């Protein structure tokens, strides 16, 4: 799967 | 280069790495992947986001 720009 | 985990981060696939405030990820290089970069934590190496960390110079 792809993975998003997790955001703190 | 090695990494001074600066935010929380929870692993939501096996290929990644749970990290915590304080924790220093050794080796670590950067993916293709944007945004994303593979180093070692506890001996495990794994996938982490580069936002939640710093470069240690």
């Amino acid at each position: 799967p792809p993975k998003p720009r997790p955001r703190r | 280069v090695d990494y001074i985990v600066e935010y929380d981060y929870d692993a939501v696939h096996d290929d990644e790495l749970t990290i915590r405030v304080g924790e220093i990820i050794r080796n670590v290089k950067k993916l293709q992947e944007e945004g994303w970069l593979e180093g070692e934590l506890n001996g495990r190496r794994g996938m982490f986001p580069d936002n939640f960390v710093k470069e240690i110079k």
